C-alpha cells in the first residue's frame, strides 16, 4: 500500500516540478533578455559623450 | 527668399529631415515637401526646424522647397466618416470617394478635465457573460484588454462592435454607441478582413475604421490612435455615445520606440522612451463621461495590450493599466483548454462599472467575482482528501465556468443572461451532466421563448428586479429540471 | 550622366558627395567601377552639403578616397520574368551561375508598395499543396505566409522543392527560393539537388528562380536579398496573374542582418540590441507578400528561434505576420513517417470551420483529438501494456496508428532518390480518406497499406497485393 | 605633397589620426617616420584613421607617413612549412626568411556556389570519440567549443598530431597540412606547443601563424585571414590543408579593441555590427573545390571558448550558426576523467555520414544509439532494475570507457575499428569496468601478431567483408575467451 503510495506521490512531485520549470524557463528569458538591454544601454550612453 | 511659408532641407535621414528657414512655422503645424510628402514640425532650433516625415524617406530630397500648411496636425469629423475606412490623416482608402467631413479636428486636443465630467453609470453591453456579470463597462469608462498574442483580444473587442446593433437600429437616439476601430501595426490582410466580417454583420454602417497597418511609417502608425481619438470625440461632445478600440496600444508603444530612438533620445526600461507612459495616459483621458451640463457625451475607450509570455508586470503593460479603469486579462493557459472567452477573474477588475451595471445582473451575481477568484486557489490544491466542504462548492465553479463558456459571435442579450446566473449561484442546474451544461443553455432559451415571454420582456423593460419576477422565475427554472 | 567622389570609407560604410540638387535619393542604387566589375551602394541618407551615406553590397577594401561613383537613377533592379527560371542570381541582380546575363525583358527596382487597401483579398482562402498531413492539419494560406521549423535530417529542401514541384503542377505557378544568409554549402547542394530532382531543368524548363545571398556577404547585401528575390516573385503575380511560392531561407538571418546595417548607420540599438526599425523592416517585406485580385504570392519561411526563446523580438515580431507553422521533427523522421511533419505542432489559423469548410474541420479536430489521446497513452503501453484499455480506448488506439501511417506521403521529387512512384493528393481526398478511417471503414485492413500510398484507393490496391 | 604622404595629427591607444594621405586605399599598409607599420581603415573627410602594429610610444605629433601603395598581403607556399610566422609572414623562430611561392592579400572571396564539391573524404583525427561519432570531412568547418581547461587545443592538437600516417607517405592527395593560428596566446605556450609537435616530428607539415597576449590587437585581428590565406594555397593547388584557430573568442575581442578605439559606433557587448561579417567571411573561405578547380580542400578547427557554458552568449552564436558542427567539452565529463570530455549529446557534425571510414562507420551506426539510450536511462544507477534497463547500463560504461584516450596518443582506423567492433556486439559486457584500460592495449598487440591481415585489409579496402566480419568476430572470440 506504501509503495503504491510513494509512487503516486512521487509522480505528482514530477508533474509540479514539471510545472515549475516552465514557470522559471519563462523567467529565465525575461531576465536573460533584460541583462542584454541594461548592459547595452551602459555602453550606448558611455558612447554618446 | 521669403523663407516664412517656405524652407529648404538641409539634411534627410532615419525619418527626419531638418529644413533650413521656415521662419513663421509653430510647433506641431503640419508641412508639404516637393513630392507631396507630409512632415511635422517637431523641435524648432535658431536655424533649422526639425521636420517627422509622415512617410518614406525616399520622397524627399535633400535641397526640396517645404511649404506650410498653417494646420496643426488634424483630421476630417462628424457624421459622414461612418461605413468609410481612413489612414492617419482621414484620408479616404476604401476608395468609396472622398471623406464627408463635418469639420477638422486637431489629432492634439485636450482631455475634459475636472469639472465637466460626471461619473460613469450607463452601462455598454457586451453580451459576454464572462465580462457583463464580471468585468461590466460603462459608457465613458476606459477598459483594458491585455493578453498573450492568440488570446481573444481581437474577438472580445470585435464582439462588443457586433453587439450594438440591437441599439443601433432603433429610433433610439440615447441608447446608440458608435464604433472606432483602430488598427495599429496590423496586416492590411487582417483589416480587410476584419472589414468584411464587420459588413457580413452590417455594423459598418454605424462605424469608422482607421487603420495604420504594420508597412506604414512610424509618425502614421503613432499619430493613428490621436487622430481617431478626434474623430470619436465629436460624438461625446454633439451630445452623442461613441466607442473607441486602439488594438493596440502595444504596437503603437513600439513605433513611438522608433522616432524616440531615432530622435536618440536616451532609453529608460525595454529601450522606452521616459514619456511612453504620457503617450497612453494623454490618450486615454479623452475617454470620458461628460456632464449634465455638457451634452453628457461619452467615449469608451478599449485598449488593447499585447503580453509576452503572461507577463503583467512589464513596463508598458504596468503603464496601461495605471493610466486605464481596469482590466480584462486574458490569459492563455485556460485558452488552450479551451476556455473561451479566456478571462482570468482574480486579474481581471472593472473599476468603475460595478456601479454601472444593468441591476438585474448584479442582483442575480452576489459576489460572483472573488468566489471564482477564491475558487481558482482552492482547485489548484487538489492535484490532498475527500473534504465534502470544498468539495460541494467545486460542483460550482466548475458549472460556472462551463456557464461563462461562449462560442464567438454569440452576443446575448441581458435577460437570456440573467437566468442563467440565477441557476448558476442558485445551483439548479448540479444534477445536470458536465458535458450537458453549455448544450443545456440553448435547451432553456427555447424553453423561455414561448413561455416565460413576460419576464424576458419586463427585465428587457425596466432592467430591474422585483421580489416579485424572482419566485415568477423561481417556477421557470426547476421546472425544466425536471422536464 | 550624375557623377559623384568617394569622401569617406568605413566598413560597408561609404560617402559620396556630389553636385547641387543632383543627389541621389535614398534607395538608390550607386555604381563604383572595380577591377573585377562594379561595386554597388545603397543610399542611407542625405547628411547635408551634397554629400550622401551609403551601406555597400560588397567589399570596400582598396577603395581611394575621390573616386568616380556613377548614379543609377534607382533603386537596385532585378531582371524578372521567364527569363529567371533556372538561374542564379545574387542580391544586385546579377548571373552568379556562369551561364550568360539574365536576357530579362524588363528590370525592376527591390523596393516596392505593398498592394494599396484597395487591391486586397476579401476572404482568406486556402492554397491546395497535395500535401495529406498540409492540407488536413495545418492547411496554407492563399497569398499567406507559413512559418516553416526545423534543421537538417528532416528532409526540409525535399519536402521545399515537393512544394515547387506540386504548386507548379496542381496549381501552374511558379517558385522563387531566396538564400538569406547562406551558407555556401548548402547553396552548392542545393543547386545540385534540385537539378538532380529537375525542378531545374538545364536543357528543357525549370520552376524556380534561385536568389542567394550568403553570409560571407556584408550585411547591406543580406538585408536586401529578401527583397531581391520577393521582386522577382512579384512579377508572377501581377504580370502574369500566378499563385507563386516565394521562399525564405532564413527570415531571421534577414532580421539579423538588418540590425547589423543598424549599427553600422550608428542607429541607437532597441530593446534586445535589435535594430529600433525592426517592425516596419519586417512589414515593408511581409507586406508584399499577399493576395491580389491579379494573383497570390505565398510564402513558406525558415524560421530560426534564438535561444529557444519565443519571446525575443525577433520571432515575436515573425510570428505577427504568420497564418500556419509547418514544424518538420526528428521524432516523426525516426519514426519512419515522410514528410517528418510533426501532425500535432504543425498548426495553422486558417484551419477555422467557417473558412475551411464543416466536413473539412470537423475531421480534422477529430483527427489531432484521436492522435493526441493515442500520444498520452504511449507511456502506459509501455508499462502494462494494451492489456490496460477499455474498449473505446483500444480501438482509437489500433487506429491512431494507421491515421499517422496515412499521413506519410511518397514525394514526385524524391523519386530519383527513391525510385518509388510519388503521389500528390488533392485535397478532397484528404479528406474523404481520412473520414472514412474515423468511423472504422478501413479496420479489417491491416497497417502497412496505409504508409506511403496516394489517396484511400491507393489503400485499397496495396492491401490486395499485400493479401494475397 | 600630400597625395602619398600624410602628416599625424594626434596619437594615442593604439590609434592615429593623420592629415592627408589623398591616395590611400581602405586598408591599406602604411609607415610611420619611426619605422612602426600602421593600417588605414577610416578614411574621413579630413584626415586618415589608421592602426598601429607596434608602440604608439614611437609616434609623435606631427611626424610624416608614407604610403605604402599595398593592401595588407603575406607571403604564401610551401617554403613556410615547419616555421613559426606572426601575423604578417615575418619569421618569428630564428631561421632566416620565409621562401615564398607568391604572396596573397589577406582577405579574398570565399569560393561561391559553383566552384565546390561536396565533402566526401575523411579528416581522421585518430581520436575514437571523434573520428567513430563526430565524423569530419575535408572541406568541413567542425567547431571545437567550451569552457577554458577543457581540452579543446589538445582535440585539435591530437587531428595534427595524427597526420604523420599520410604526411610521411608518398600520396599527395592523402596528406593534410597543418596550419595553427595562435591569438592571444602567452608566448611561453606558443613555444612550448611548437616544442611538442617538434617532439612528434609534425612540425615539418605544421605552420604556427603567431599572434601572442601583447601583440598590437590589429595583428590578432589580421592572423585567422592572414593564415586563411596560407591555407588557400595548398586548397588552390591542389592539395589539403586543415586550419585551426585558436581562439577566435579572441580575435573578437580585439576587433573590438580597434573599433571601439576608432570609435566606431558599438551594439550587443560592445561589438560593433560587422562582427559577424568577420567571422562569416573567415570560415566560409574553408571548402572542398570542384574537380575543375583541383579538388584541393581547406578543413577548419575554429576554437571558441564559451564562459560558463554560454552558448547564447554573443559571439558563440554567431560562429555557431556558421560552423558545420561542434565537438563539444565539458570539465564535468573531464573531472569524471572520460578525455576527451566529448559531450556527444551536444556534438554534430552537418557533414556527418558522408566523411566516415566505410568501415569505422559500418561497425558504429549501433554506437550513437547505443549511447543515446545510455544517456536517457542514465540516473538509474541508483538497485531494483530490470534486466532490459540493467543492460543498457552495462554497454555504456564500457563503451564510455572506450572512448577515453590519453592525450597525444591518436589511433589509426585499423586501431579504432577492432575495438568498436568487439564494444558495439558486446564482447566487453564480460569484461570488468576497470579491465577496459588494460583490454585494448593487450587486444591491438595480439591483433598485430596474430591477425595483422585482417588489420591490413581494413587499413587497404576501408570497408569490411561478410568475410572480414567473421574474421574479427573470431580473433575477437577468441581474445575475449583467452
Ligand atoms: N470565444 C471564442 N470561441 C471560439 N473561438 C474563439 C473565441 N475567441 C477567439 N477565438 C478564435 O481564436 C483566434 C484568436 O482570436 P483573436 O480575436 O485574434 O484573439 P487575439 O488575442 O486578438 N489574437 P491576435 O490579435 O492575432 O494576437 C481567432 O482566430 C478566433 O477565431
Ligand atoms: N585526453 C586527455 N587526457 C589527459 N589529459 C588531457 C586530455 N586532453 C587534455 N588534457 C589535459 O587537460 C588540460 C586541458 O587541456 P587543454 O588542451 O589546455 O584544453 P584548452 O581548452 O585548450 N584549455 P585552455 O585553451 O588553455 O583554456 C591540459 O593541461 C592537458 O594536459
Ligand atoms: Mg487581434
Ligand atoms: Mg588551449
Amino acid at each position: 500500500a506504501e509503495i503504491s503510495a510513494r509512487r503516486n506521490a512521487m509522480d505528482n512531485a514530477s508533474k509540479n516540478a514539471g510545472d515549475m520549470i516552465n514557470r522559471y524557463s519563462i523567467l529565465y528569458n525575461r531576465t536573460r533578455q533584460a541583462v542584454i538591454t541594461n548592459e547595452l544601454v551602459d555602453i550606448i550612453t558611455g558612447a554618446s559623450s | 527668399a521669403n523663407l516664412n511659408e517656405t524652407g529648404r532641407v538641409l539634411a534627410v535621414g532615419d525619418g527626419i529631415a531638418r529644413v533650413f528657414g521656415l521662419n513663421n512655422i509653430q510647433a506641431e503645424e503640419l508641412v508639404e515637401f516637393s513630392s507631396g510628402v507630409k512632415g511635422m514640425a517637431l523641435n524648432l532650433e535658431p536655424g533649422q526646424v526639425g521636420i517627422v516625415l509622415f512617410g518614406s524617406d525616399r520622397l524627399v530630397k535633400e535641397g526640396e522647397l517645404v511649404k506650410r500648411t498653417g494646420n496643426i496636425v488634424d483630421v476630417p469629423v462628424g457624421p459622414g466618416l461612418l461605413g468609410r475606412v481612413v489612414d492617419a490623416l482621414g484620408n479616404p482608402i476604401d476608395g468609396k470617394g472622398p471623406i464627408d467631413a463635418a469639420g477638422r479636428s486637431r489629432a492634439q486636443v485636450k482631455a475634459p478635465g475636472i469639472l465637466p465630467r460626471r461619473s460613469v453609470h450607463e452601462p455598454v453591453q457586451t453580451g459576454l457573460k464572462a465580462v457583463d456579470a464580471l468585468v461590466p463597462i460603462g459608457r465613458g469608462q476606459r477598459e483594458l484588454i491585455i493578453g498573450d498574442r492568440q488570446t481573444g483580444k481581437t474577438a472580445v473587442a470585435l464582439d462588443t462592435i457586433l453587439n450594438q446593433k440591437r441599439w443601433n437600429n432603433g429610433s433610439d437616439e440615447s441608447k446608440k454607441l458608435y464604433c472606432v476601430y483602430v488598427a495599429v501595426g496590423q496586416k492590411r490582410s487582417t483589416v480587410a478582413q476584419l472589414v468584411q466580417t464587420l459588413e457580413q454583420h452590417d455594423a459598418m454602417k454605424y462605424s469608422i475604421i482607421v487603420a495604420a497597418t504594420a508597412s506604414e511609417a512610424a509618425p502614421l502608425q503613432y499619430l493613428a490612435p490621436f487622430t481617431a481619438a478626434s474623430i470619436g470625440e465629436w460624438f461625446r461632445d454633439n451630445g452623442k455615445h461613441a466607442l473607441i478600440v486602439y488594438d493596440d496600444l502595444s504596437k503603437q508603444a513600439v513605433a513611438y520606440r522608433q522616432l524616440s530612438l531615432l530622435l536618440r533620445r536616451p532609453p529608460g526600461r525595454e529601450a522606452y522612451p521616459g514619456d511612453v507612459f504620457y503617450l497612453h495616459s494623454r490618450l486615454l483621458e479623452r475617454a470620458a463621461k461628460l456632464s449634465e451640463k455638457e451634452g453628457s457625451g461619452s467615449l469608451t475607450a478599449l485598449p488593447v495590450i499585447e503580453t509576452q509570455g503572461g507577463d503583467v508586470s512589464a513596463y508598458i503593460p504596468t503603464n496601461v493599466i495605471s493610466i486605464t479603469d481596469g482590466q480584462i486579462f486574458l490569459e492563455a493557459e485556460l485558452f488552450y483548454k479551451g476556455i473561451r472567452p479566456a478571462i482570468n477573474v482574480g486579474l481581471s477588475v472593472s473599476r468603475v462599472g460595478s456601479a454601472a451595471q444593468v441591476k438585474a445582473l448584479k442582483q442575480v451575481a452576489g459576489s460572483l467575482k472573488l468566489f471564482l477568484a477564491q475558487y481558482r486557489e482552492v482547485a489548484a490544491f487538489a492535484q490532498s482528501d475527500l473534504d465534502a466542504s470544498t468539495k460541494q462548492t467545486l460542483v460550482r465553479g466548475e458549472r460556472l465556468t462551463q456557464l461563462l463558456k461562449q462560442n464567438q459571435y454569440s452576443p446575448l442579450a441581458t435577460e437570456e443572461q440573467v437566468p442563467l446566473i440565477y441557476a448558476g449561484v442558485n445551483g439548479h442546474l448540479d444534477g445536470i451532466e458536465l458535458s450537458r451544461i453549455g448544450e443545456f443553455e440553448s435547451s432553456f432559451l427555447s424553453y423561455l421563448k414561448s413561455n416565460h415571454n413576460e419576464l424576458l420582456t419586463e427585465i428587457r423593460e425596466k432592467g430591474e428586479l422585483s421580489k416579485e419576477l424572482l419566485a415568477s422565475l423561481k417556477s421557470a427554472t426547476e421546472s425544466f429540471v425536471a422536464t | 550622366p550624375i557623377t559623384g567622389k568617394v569622401t569617406a570609407v568605413i566598413g560597408a560604410i561609404v560617402d559620396v558627395h556630389f553636385e547641387q540638387s543632383e543627389l541621389p535619393a535614398i534607395l538608390n542604387a550607386l555604381e563604383i567601377k572595380t577591377p573585377q566589375g562594379k561595386l554597388v551602394l545603397e543610399v542611407a541618407q542625405h547628411l547635408g552639403e551634397n554629400t550622401v551615406r551609403t551601406i555597400a553590397m560588397d567589399g570596400t577594401e582598396g577603395l581611394v578616397r575621390g573616386e568616380k561613383v556613377l548614379d543609377t537613377g534607382g533603386p537596385i533592379s532585378v531582371p524578372v520574368g521567364r527569363e529567371t527560371l533556372g538561374r542564379i542570381i545574387n542580391v544586385i541582380g546579377e548571373p552568379i551561375d556562369e551561364r550568360g546575363p539574365i536576357k530579362s525583358k524588363l528590370r525592376k527596382p527591390i523596393h516596392a508598395d505593398p498592394p494599396s487597401f484597395a487591391e486586397q483579398s476579401t476572404s482568406a482562402e486556402i492554397l491546395e499543396t497535395g500535401i495529406k498531413v498540409v492540407d488536413l492539419l495545418a492547411p496554407y494560406a492563399r497569398g499567406g505566409k507559413i512559418g516553416l521549423f526545423g534543421g537538417a535530417g528532416v528532409g526540409k529542401t525535399v519536402f521545399i522543392q515537393e512544394l515547387i514541384n506540386n504548386i507548379a503542377k496542381a496549381h501552374g505557378g511558379f517558385s522563387v527560393f531566396t538564400g538569406v544568409g547562406e551558407r555556401t554549402r548548402e547553396g552548392n547542394d542545393l543547386y545540385r539537388e534540385m537539378k538532380e530532382t529537375g525542378v531545374i531543368n538545364l536543357e528543357g524548363e525549370s520552376k524556380v528562380a534561385l536568389v542567394f545571398g550568403q553570409m560571407n556577404e556584408p550585411p547591406g547585401a543580406r538585408a536586401r536579398v529578401a527583397l531581391t528575390g520577393l521582386t522577382i516573385a512579384e512579377y508572377f503575380r501581377d504580370e502574369e496573374g500566378q499563385d507563386v511560392l516565394l521562399f525564405i531561407d532564413n527570415i531571421f538571418r534577414f532580421t539579423q542582418a538588418g540590425s547589423e546595417v543598424s549599427a553600422l548607420l550608428g542607429r541607437i540599438p532597441s530593446a534586445v540590441g535589435y535594430q529600433p526599425t525592426l517592425a516596419t523592416d519586417m512589414g515593408l517585406l511581409q507586406e508584399r507578400i499577399t493576395t491580389t485580385k491579379k494573383g497570390s504570392v505565398t510564402s513558406v519561411q525558415a524560421v530560426y528561434v534564438p535561444a529557444d526563446d519565443l519571446t525575443d523580438p525577433a520571432p515575436a515580431t515573425t510570428f505577427a505576420h504568420l497564418d500556419a507553422t509547418t514544424v518538420l521533427s526528428r521524432g516523426i523522421s525516426e519514426l519512419g513517417i515522410y514528410p517528418a511533419v510533426d501532425p500535432l505542432d504543425s498548426k495553422s489559423r486558417l484551419l477555422d470551420a467557417a473558412v475551411v469548410g464543416q466536413e473539412h474541420y470537423d475531421v480534422a479536430s477529430k483527427v489531432q483529438e484521436t492522435l493526441q489521446t493515442y500520444k498520452s497513452l504511449q507511456d502506459i503501453i509501455a508499462i502494462l501494456g494494451m492489456d490496460e484499455l477499455s474498449e473505446q480506448d483500444k480501438l482509437t488506439v489500433e487506429r491512431a496508428r494507421k491515421i499517422q501511417r496515412f499521413l506519410s506521403q511518397p514525394f514526385a521529387v524524391a523519386e530519383v532518390f527513391t525510385g518509388i512512384p510519388g503521389k500528390l493528393v488533392r485535397l478532397k481526398d484528404t479528406v474523404a480518406s481520412f473520414k472514412a478511417v474515423l468511423e472504422g471503414k478501413y479496420d479489417n485492413i491491416p497497417e502497412h497499406a496505409f504508409y506511403m500510398v496516394g489517396g484511400i484507393e491507393d489503400v485499397v490496391a496495396k492491401a490486395e497485393k499485400l493479401a494475397a
